């Protein structure tokens, strides 16, 4: 049918103002779900409907500083909620110490990711402290775990290393050799990108893989023109209507952005079918309360929500900005970003 | 021991064990964002973690306590680090902390923090013999989990299991041709193993495919692997494929067959075959019958795929 | 019923 703007700007605002005791599980990661209804409503251009002050200084609370005496550097970055009890401090006094307070790759990015979307110029953003910690979670492998006590290591947190690189516009974060090696190996006998090496390929890895290497500006010298040819066989065909993230499987609303910013970066999107896409991100739309789910009469969410949306994006849905497909923010944001890194350099 | 849905159950701030700590609560200042309300009980056990994780207590108690906090949400990946710290600090018995994320895990089979947490144990433990038939048996939920096949592939890399994962392989394919997870586990074993440079291997491989194909024709998985094993050594190196193949089109026909098809012609443009010119239109022809009629979803791509073709081989 | 990515 149509796209009931109005309804999905109230569902975000609802987002960042408070939960049900049944959103338990994402305490430890609330900071992305900030991102998905701030980005999102960004995408709408309706974020003047929130107090962007008051969301920059709760962000800042959550920023682990170093110390006095900078002995926990390689625990430095964001935390995904104020769960551990530290007291509030939006980055104004130094570190406090706490035996298990560290950030997390994926509240690093998207922390960053919302400063910069709010229109903060990450001048309280520890810069250094960051790219240390960041340098501390890479394996030898080339991939990142996500938090320096331990954690699994796959595609996902290389996406998150490639992301705060680029955003803090310094690649002294990451062994960029180790990991481009790290993504190659993860290319299956089908040609799609896998979570690792001998993994089955899957649609959001794919993504993770190819929209590192578009934001470390390597794609063309890792893969051959046969090898991109083959990738981008594999990610085309995951189109039914909507996409799926993997051969027969159902389709899910949230890949038509992960499959579809793919085939934006390979720039081949434009030869997919738009109407079939449309019809069916539309389909799981909730009229009602607003938001996206993952398939039709099914609850929404703001993961889905925000890729529902991501995904119209990409076909210049009326009264959508253009969302860059690499970075994840509206090209708007990152057109800001480009001028802040102009700005450092003097 | 106390049940957090036991009739007799306490809270933490009116046990006696806990008198000594001062509870630590959690503040996120002024204006708080995407804040998440919670149960007297469910701030009672947390108000206690904050504190005893606060002072890195390594006591029975404290054990007892990330039971509870599990319970309440087992996404929080700090609690069962702590967990794993008071599991070394007290020498627990590990045997036993198998049983229990055994259980977890089968609550909930889709959680990070849970496979994480059991992949460490096994490698405390050194000991793998009950992970092949766990996984079958959360594979029996979902076979396609990705946590569960990417766990299994863990075990049977690191412990050398590799065995009787190819009758296992076998006889899910029975089971559901379709599922691609199994494919992609089919050819984990085999390129771990004896590798597909034997042609006697190869061939095995290719004739059980074209078997799986007879029997299921529309299976892009099938398709996937047969291409994936030959694309390297070149498919126009494969004469007989190439007939055996447009012998099938009459009946078995699908998208994934004429697109194979396609692949061939174009590998022999690419070894300047014999009758270039001819080669390039049968592509050609089955490029716009695959957008035309048999694949037109993909319409586009296809027209894109054969002008790509005319522009490098005229 | 929803995709759990952490
Ligand atoms: C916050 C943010 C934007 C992070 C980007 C970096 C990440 C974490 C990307 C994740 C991409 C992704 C979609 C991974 C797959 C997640 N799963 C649901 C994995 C296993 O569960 P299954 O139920 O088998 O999944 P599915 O069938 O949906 O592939
Ligand atoms: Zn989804």
């Amino acid at each position: 049918l149509d796209f009931l703007r109005d309804r999905h700007v109230r569902f975000f605002q609802r987002c960042l103002q408070v939960l049900p005791e049944r959103y338990s599980s994402l305490e430890t990661s609330r900071l992305t779900i900030a991102f998905f209804a701030l980005s999102g409503l960004d995408m709408l251009d309706s974020l003047d409907v929130v107090n962007k002050d008051d969301i920059i200084e709760w962000i800042y609370s959550l920023q682990v500083l170093p110390t006095e005496d900078r002995s926990n550097l390689d625990r430095c970055g964001f935390r995904g909620s104020s769960y551990l009890g530290i007291p509030f401090n939006p980055s104004k006094n130094p570190g406090t110490a706490h035996p298990y307070d560290s950030g997390h790759i994926a509240m690093t990015y998207t922390g960053l990711s919302c400063l910069i979307i709010l229109g903060d110029d990450l001048s309280r953003v520890d810069k250094e402290a960051c790219l240390a910690g960041l340098r501390a979670l890479q394996l030898e492998d080339g991939s990142f775990c996500a938090v320096p006590e331990g954690s699994e290591n796959d595609m996902r947190f290389v996406y998150c290393a490639s992301c705060i690189c680029y955003m803090l516009n310094n690649w002294s974060g990451m062994d960029m050799k180790k990991a481009i090696s790290y993504i190659r190996r993860s290319m299956s006998y089908d040609n799609g990108l896998a979570q690792g090496a001998g993994l089955e390929s899957h649609g959001g890895s794919t993504f993770c893989g190819i929209a590192s290497l578009c934001l470390m500006g390597k794609l063309e010298e890792v893969f051959s023109e046969k090898e991109l040819n083959r990738i981008k066989r594999w990610c085309i065909m995951r189109q039914q209507n909507g996409y799926h993230g993997r051969p027969n499987k159902p389709v899910d609303t949230c890949y038509s952005f992960w499959v579809g910013a793919t085939l934006k970066l390979l720039k081949i999107f434009q030869y997919t079918n738009f109407e079939k896409n449309r019809n069916y991100i539309l389909s799981t739309q909730d009229r009602l309360v607003g938001g996206f789910a993952k398939w039709p009469d099914s609850h929404p969410d703001a993961l889905h929500a925000y890729f529902g949306i991501c995904g119209l994006s990409l076909m210049e849905e009326s009264g959508i900005c253009k969302v860059h497909p690499a970075l994840n923010v509206s090209t708007r944001t990152s057109e800001r970003l480009r001028d802040l890194h102009q700005s450092w350099k003097t | 021991f106390l049940s957090l849905d036991s009739p007799t159950y306490v809270l933490y701030r009116d046990r006696a064990e806990w008198a000594d700590i001062d509870p630590v609560p959690q503040n996120d200042g002024p204006s708080p964002v995407v804040q998440i309300i919670y149960s007297e009980k469910f701030r009672d056990v947390y108000d206690y973690f904050r504190a005893v994780l606060q002072r890195d207590e390594r006591s029975e108690r404290a054990f007892k306590l990330t039971r509870d906090a599990i319970e309440l949400n087992a996404a929080n990946y700090t609690v069962w680090h702590f967990r794993r710290v008071l599991l070394r600090s007290l020498q627990k018995d590990l045997q036993e902390e198998m049983n229990y994320i055994i259980a977890i895990i089968e609550e909930q089979p889709k959680n990070y923090q849970v496979w994480h947490h059991r992949r460490v144990l096994v490698e405390w433990l050194k000991d793998p013999s009950q992970e092949l038939e766990f996984i079958a048996d959360i594979l029996n939920q979902d076979a396609k989990n990705y946590h569960a096949w990417q766990h299994r592939q863990w075990v049977i890399q690191e412990f050398r299991l590799w065995d009787n994962e190819l009758q296992y392989v076998d006889q899910l394919l029975k089971e559901d041709v379709r599922n691609n997870s199994v494919w992609n586990q089919r050819h984990f074993v085999i390129s771990n193993t004896t590798g597909y440079s034997d042609r006697a291997v190869l061939e095995r491989e290719v004739q059980y495919t074209l078997e799986m194909i007879k029997l299921v024709p529309h299976n892009e998985s099938a398709w996937n692997y047969l291409k994936g094993i030959l694309q390297d050594r070149g498919l126009s190196r494969y004469p007989n494929l190439l007939n055996q193949l447009l012998d099938l089109q009459p009946s078995h026909s699908s998208p994934y067959l004429i697109a194979f098809l396609v692949d061939i012609y174009e590998d022999m443009l690419e070894n300047q075959c014999d009758n270039k010119e001819d080669i390039l239109n049968k592509a050609l022809e089955l490029c716009e019958i695959l957008a035309k009629e048999k694949d037109t979803i993909r319409k586009e791509y296809w027209r894109y795929i054969g002008r790509s073709l005319q522009s490098k081989h005229s | 019923t929803k995709c759990v990515i952490m």
